[PDB]
């Protein structure tokens, strides 16, 4: 008997979050730079995302102003960033 | 919209495909896709830089506004995200 | 008073028999964030 296509997007749904999941993982005593609004561009080490929504929690936070020791970048803050692995 | 309301077996087809995603604030991105979060519909991209090293980027997928398709990718594509962390 | 029902129910609609696999895995990238977050 077939598998439900209720059951393909549910394995779809776990094989993209677990490659998600490796991408954040990666990230861990990492740099990560940031595009940010306004075109701002920041980069930190990086500490923490938060698994539900796409926050932030980084450390030495290099800013057009100023180096910020701790910092939490919001998801609604965010609209990219990178990494090299 | 129209990225965000994407089910999980059309967000898992673009994996491996080297797409043009335009976002908030007219950013443009031109990566391989290695995966979309579920959750967030974040959509993670991977470079070949000219050096020969990898980046990895995030845009997220409220900033998300078009993703256009710009080639299939073949099978070195797959073994170079394979080895990616 | 069981909190987490809810989301067990939801985690279970989104990643069907892959739900327990995905909840390891957010626990282990939580560990390994919580370790120097």
């Amino acid at each position: 008997a077939q598998e439900s296509l209720e059951s393909q997007e549910q394995r779809a749904r776990a094989a993209l979050r677990e490659r998600y999941l490796r991408s954040l993982l990666a990230m861990v005593g990492h740099q990560v730079s940031f595009t940010l609004h306004e075109g701002v561009r920041v980069a930190a080490h990086f500490g923490a995302t938060d698994l539900d929504v796409a926050n932030f929690y980084v450390s030495q936070l290099q800013t057009p102003i100023g180096v910020q020791a701790e910092a939490l970048l919001r998801c609604s803050d965010i609209i990219s960033y990178t990494f090299k692995p | 919209s129209e990225w965000m309301k994407k089910g999980p077996l059309e967000w898992q087809d673009y994996i491996y495909k080297e797409v043009r995603v335009t976002a908030s604030e007219k950013n443009e991105y031109k990566g391989w896709v290695l995966t979309t979060d579920p959750v967030s519909a974040n959509i993670v991209l991977v470079n070949f830089l000219e050096d020969g090293s990898m980046s990895v980027t995030g845009i997220m997928g409220h900033a998300v506004q078009t993703v256009e398709t710009m080639n299939e990718g073949d099978h070195r594509v797959r073994e170079k995200l394979m080895h990616l962390f | 008073e069981r909190p987490g029902e809810r989301r067990q129910a939801e985690m279970k609609r989104l990643y069907g028999d892959s739900a327990a696999k995905i909840q390891a895995m957010e626990a282990a990238v939580q560990l390994s964030f919580d370790k120097h977050c």
